């Protein structure tokens, strides 16, 4: 429906310009850093080429070439299946944790 | 006031799943989930995996979360726990008689419906490096281990633990595969206590049902001869010297196991000398030193292992492992009166009857029989079955052994401890 | 619920404090 | 039986919760106490030579 | 049926007593072997600095040829009849007993019989067994456990008969004379200090012959002084320190008084106890363990193992708990304990009090199965209980137990009290008992 | 394990069974 | 052995309250903790009144002075 915005937005972010995907993005603390932990080599390994690459291009104040972009459609949310589970996991601590 | 005595039940189903139930009207419950399954049927490839998976019980199921297990089945004040044969792989819960349905929950998710995720397994790791050395501090234990490996050449010589090499190389595709393969319904045995029947037998139904290869049975239990000897400077000299017994569901395992307690099976009476024991007397006129020898018995569905285990110093090895083989082979020419057999076998059925006494070794039994035969024979009948016992069926068992091939392991101080070859 | 009657005890001790010095 | 010190132990401070009330309220008893006692003291010490003596003469 | 029921439908314990003083117990069931016993109320409590070592060597020489059945023929005959005899010494609570078929009772009682009244004590045995006590001491000094626990007594109880070792010191081991060992059995070896037990498949009444048969024949009274009756030990918050870097892990035990056995407040200290729980590292449970200490103590691998503990005693115990940890993890160890201490105390959630009497509910089932620990149970229980306590009526009181309860008598015993601590091992972190001291209250 | 007495029945009475769980010690029986 | 260990005699330290070794110090422990729990809470209202005035010397000295309130 409106998943325009949400690709208009993704652009206007600016972080596919520097080769980053979204879950590259997210902010760490306790469920994010587990949830990375989790990771198998690959996904670990890529991510944080990934994030050197676009450290190494905000020191030098530059952006990827327009092709080298990442894609709205071409975005894999590598992060969320295993932060999903953490979250929940820790939920259900602090039900059980409730009782 | 004395109570009534209920059979146990018992039911197998079209899928091939052996089940059994005692209603005990007990306060507390005893379910027990039995598999063939252990270190025999690892392969060159995966060792240790049994190891891994009797660690494993309380890692993130299908149904259940880790953090679910432990805290659901303490909460209730149960406990689940895994006990390994070399054979049989035997996951058990206990509880109080009101939270059953739950600890059977757990058990099933546990047993059918496993997880094994990769950071878990990856996490657990290093615990069989400690439960390996915790457990191996009992030199008898690694004596056995080397016994095992040096007496058989595929099957059982497998090491109930995990070898050093693959420690932390386990994967949990292997796990997967390895339930998969023999975590299945003519594998398995469900066995219960404090509780009624049919609801055990829908339970085991509605979830234990899944079957994939292998289909029980086995392969073979190459029998060998062989002779590991672990230099290990410690204060005793600890050994054991072996042949191949009788498998368990003959009369030659009776006949082999009423001659264990003929000779020193193990001490009744505490601070005595070992009065009746036969190699402990054979051993004591020769030597005059703390030692310790007895009768050591295994007895599988495929094969068997029998001789005696010897613990000396560095020079009192030589002897008492000479003066002990003596002493069985005496008794294999045939010096034996009717009196020591019949105290043997006293001993004996006694010791059965002491075995089934406590609600955990009923259990054990009951599950035993419901894999190894798919039947139950109440004590009764084993009591009979030792009775019948003839003195020629010890003294051919006593003759097999001094005949047949040996198998030998030893670890100390073994610079006066003899090979086979100088037996 | 344990720590109601603590922290009535401590607010009465903070309380008279104020009166204490000033 | 429940002896002299004990008693205030195990009504008045066992629980440092109490202990702190105890001194408040002892620390703001002891003030009045003390601080009157010993200006007394300095006072009777000092008797007839303080402006609080001879301030009834001219006034 | 349900779990109250099954408790009901349970067998009911029958005692009776005969004239000559000793009391004779027993408990009927379906099975064909049996547990049979004596137990005495005697031990370290009982003996003296003169005597300290007594009922040890008695104990060694006990089942060492009786006056009629000499050398090792009790020992052969045992044996060869397919049964099991075995032997203890508490500090309160000698005990031998037999476990056989029930077919096998009469000799089983007639054995028993025999090595309690007519003990032969022979001297060239004693000599032998005054050797094997020699080494079993030096047994002992290896084994950390036993030692810091020997220790915690003898600091916990100093300069009273409970501070005493049951095996007693090497020299008086060494001077041990027949007279000491012959007094001591004279004294405290009688008919109304002892108790025969029994459980599995047998009859009360033949078991009542059998002790009226053999039994009745010990003395039932005494010369009229010899009595000894248990003066109260006096508790001692203290401190023993053995330090010893050579040996590879820290050993502490550290316990405040204890309610002895006529309390019914222990029945709330077990749930208590059951709530900061026990833990070892061959554990599965780890990080996601119930009790706090041990998920602790599992996540940040601070020690080996811990266990809590309530020792008990005739009008007083040892409550506390044990850990067994590598020298830098000692302080955290001894913090998270006493912070469990303290929180349970003052602040106890009713989940985890229920939890508390589920595990205890589930202890005292698993503990009582089998016919040894029922005999043990029956012949314990008549010379501390005085009676024999139904499984409904400690259900009754475990049922009583909710949160306030807890608080309120964890708070009696631990809260602001000066505890016993034992250390052995590599223990220069171990803290200050000035600050173990500040620990045993809080900052509220 | 300095005398005959207490080393008397450490010589090994059936194959080794390890027992691990969830609450109880991990053991090994025989 | 370990058990040759006994614990040295503190009947020489020990107070009045505790050096009957057949007593239960239970009844007396109560009374112990209640007299050196009470020179502590002694002293900290000893301090409590001193600090009371220290501080209220300074903050006097902070506000308006006789001069100014003189000449007001
Ligand atoms: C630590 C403190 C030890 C005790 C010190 C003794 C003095 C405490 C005290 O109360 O002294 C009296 C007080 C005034 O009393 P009045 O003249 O009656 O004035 C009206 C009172 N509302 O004067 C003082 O002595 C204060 C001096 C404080 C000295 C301590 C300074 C601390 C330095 C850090």
């Amino acid at each position: 429906w409106l998943e325009g915005i949400r690709k208009w937005y993704y652009n206007a972010a600016g972080f596919n310009k520097l080769g980053l995907m979204r879950d590259d993005t997210i902010h760490e603390n306790d469920d994010v850093k587990e949830a990375i932990r989790r990771l198998p080599e690959n996904l670990y390994n890529d991510r944080v080429f990934r994030i050197k690459r676009a450290l190494d291009l905000s020191m030098r104040q530059q952006i990827l070439p327009k092709e080298q972009w990442t894609k709205y459609e071409e975005d894999k949310s590598y992060l969320e299946p295993y932060l999903k589970e953490v979250i929940r996991e820790r939920k259900e601590r602090e039900e059980w944790a409730k009782k | 006031v004395p109570p009534h005595p209920q059979d146990l039940e018992f039911t197998r189903l079209p899928n091939g799943l052996v089940i059994a139930s005692l209603e005990n009207y007990a306060p507390a419950s005893r379910i027990g989930l039995f598999i063939k399954a252990g270190s025999r049927y690892e392969n060159s490839n995966n060792l240790g995996t049994s190891h891994l998976l009797r660690l494993a019980s309380s890692l993130t199921t299908k149904g259940a979360s880790s953090f679910k297990i432990t805290r659901g089945i303490e909460a209730v004040g149960g406990k689940l726990s895994v006990t390994s044969t070399r054979e049989n792989m035997a996951y058990t819960v206990e509880c109080l008689r009101d939270d059953v349905d739950i600890l059977m929950e757990f058990l099933l998710n546990v047993t059918t419906a496993p997880e094994f995720r990769r950071w878990e397994v990856a996490a657990l790791q290093p615990q069989l490096r400690i439960d390996k050395a915790v457990a191996l501090q009992n030199p008898q234990a690694h004596v056995i281990e080397n016994l095992h490996a040096a007496a058989y050449r595929n099957a059982l010589a497998n090491s109930l633990y995990c070898p050093d090499y693959r420690i932390g190389k386990v994967t949990p595709v292997e796990l997967h595969d390895y339930v998969q393969n023999h975590f299945t319904s003519a594998r398995m045995a469900l066995i219960g206590l404090g509780v009624s029947h049919p609801v055990l037998k829908q339970v085991a139904e509605q979830f234990l049902n899944i079957r994939g290869g292998l289909g029980l049975s086995g392969a073979k239990a190459k029998y060998h001869g062989g002779e590991i000897r672990e230099q290990n400077g410690d204060s005793l000299v600890h050994a054991a010297l072996v042949a191949e017994s009788a498998a368990i569901g003959s009369a030659e395992a009776n006949a082999f196991s009423v001659l264990q307690h003929v000779l020193g099976a193990g001490p009744h009476v505490k601070r005595g000398s070992n009065a009746t024991s036969s190699l402990y007397q054979a051993v004591a006129k020769g030597v005059h030193q703390p030692f310790d020898v007895s009768a050591f018995n295994a007895s599988y569905s495929d094969s068997g292992l029998f001789g005696f285990y010897t613990i000396s110093q560095a020079a009192s090895a030589g002897d008492v492992i000479k003066a002990a083989y003596n002493q069985v082979k005496t008794i294999a020419q045939g010096n034996l009166s009717n009196p020591d057999v019949q105290a043997a076998k006293n001993k004996l059925k006694a010791g059965y009857l002491m075995s089934v006494e406590s609600s955990e070794g009923f259990l054990d039994e009951v599950g035993s029989q419901a894999l190894a035969a798919g039947s139950y024979t109440p004590p009764s009948t084993v009591l009979q079955q030792i009775d019948a016992v003839a003195d020629a069926d010890v003294i051919n068992a006593a003759k097999k052994f001094v005949s047949g091939r040996k198998s030998m392991a030893a670890s100390g101080n073994l610079g006066h401890t003899p090979f086979i070859d100088e037996l | 619920r344990n720590w109601v009657p603590t922290a009535q005890l401590w607010g009465a001790v903070g309380a008279v404090g104020l009166v204490s010095a000033t | 039986a429940p002896t002299l010190t004990a008693r205030l132990y195990s009504l008045l401070f066992r629980r440092t919760s109490t202990f702190a009330l105890t001194i408040v309220v002892g620390a703001l008893f002891f003030e009045r106490a003390f601080d009157q006692g010993a200006d007394a003291i300095y006072e009777h010490i000092n008797e007839g030579k303080l402006w609080k003596h001879i301030k009834h003469k001219y006034e | 049926a349900t779990y109250a029921q099954a408790l009901q439908s349970v067998p009911e314990t029958q005692v009776s007593q005969l004239d000559n003083g000793l009391r004779v117990a027993s408990e009927q069931s379906s099975q064909p072997t049996c547990t049979v016993g004596v137990w005495i109320d005697a031990g370290s409590r009982y003996e003296s600095e003169k005597n300290n070592g007594a009922g040890y060597f008695v104990e060694h020489l006990a089942f060492k040829g009786t006056k009629n059945r000499p050398g090792n023929a009790l020992e052969k005959e045992v044996e060869s009849m397919g049964a099991h005899l075995n032997a203890y010494s508490t500090r309160e609570h000698t005990a031998y007993y037999i476990k056989a078929l029930s077919k096998d009772l009469p000799k089983a009682v007639e054995l028993l019989a025999d090595i309690v009244q007519n003990c032969s004590l022979e001297d060239s045995q004693i000599e032998k067994e005054r050797d094997v006590i020699l080494q079993e001491l030096q047994e002992n000094d290896t084994s950390m456990r036993d030692v810091v626990f020997n220790y915690l007594h003898a600091t916990a109880f100093q300069g009273t008969p409970l501070a005493q070792s049951v095996e007693g010191p090497s020299e008086n081991v060494r001077k041990l004379s027949r007279a000491d060992l012959t007094e001591y059995l004279s004294r405290h070896y009688k008919a109304p200090r002892m108790v025969l037990a029994a459980a599995g498949g047998l009859e009360h009444r033949q078991l009542l012959d059998l002790a009226q048969k053999h039994f009745s024949g010990l003395s039932g009274t005494y010369d009229e002084d010899a009595v000894p009756t248990l003066s109260p030990c006096r508790f001692t918050g203290s401190q023993i320190c053995h330090r010893e870097d050579g040996l590879p892990l820290a050993h502490v035990a550290i316990a405040v008084e204890g309610p002895g056995w006529a309390h019914p407040d222990n029945v709330a200290l077990q749930v208590a106890n059951a709530i900061i729980g026990h833990y070892d590292c061959t554990y599965g449970g780890g990080a996601h363990l119930s009790s706090p200490l041990a998920s602790i103590a599992a996540t940040n691998k601070l020690c080996q193992s811990f266990q809590t503990f309530n020792i008990c005693y005739a009008d007083t115990g040892l409550l506390g708990a044990h850990f067994v940890c590598d020298h830098m993890s000692i302080d955290d160890m001894m913090f998270v304990l006493q912070g469990q201490w303290m929180r349970l105390c003052t602040s106890a959630t009713e989940s985890e009090v229920l939890r508390g009497k589920n595990l205890l509910r589930n202890a005292l089932v698993s503990h009582l199965d089998g016919t040894t620990p029922v005999c043990e149970d029956i012949g314990r229980s008549l010379l501390t209980y005085g009676r024999r306590i139904p499984l409904a009526e400690w259900e009754s009181r475990i049922a009583e137990v909710d949160a306030r309860v807890v608080r309120e008598v964890c708070s009696k015993y631990f809260y602001d009290q000066c505890p016993a601590v034992a250390g052995f091992g590599p223990i220069e972190q171990l803290p200050d008992y000035n600050r173990i001291r500040s620990g045993m209250f809080w900052l509220r | 394990v300095l005398c005959r007495e207490s080393l008397r029945g450490q010589a090994a009475g059936r194959p080794l069974v390890a027992s691990v769980s969830l609450n109880v010690p991990a053991s090994v029986r025989y | 052995s370990h058990t040759d260990i006994k614990v040295p005699d503190f009947s020489d330290y020990r107070r009045p309250e505790v050096l009957d070794s057949t007593k239960s110090s239970k009844e007396s422990s109560e009374a112990r903790k209640g007299f050196s729990y009470l020179v502590t809470a002694t002293t900290t209202v000893g301090v409590a009144y001193a600090a009371k005035n220290v501080v209220s010397q300074f903050v006097s000295s902070m506000s308006a002075s006789a001069d100014v309130l003189a000449m007001s």
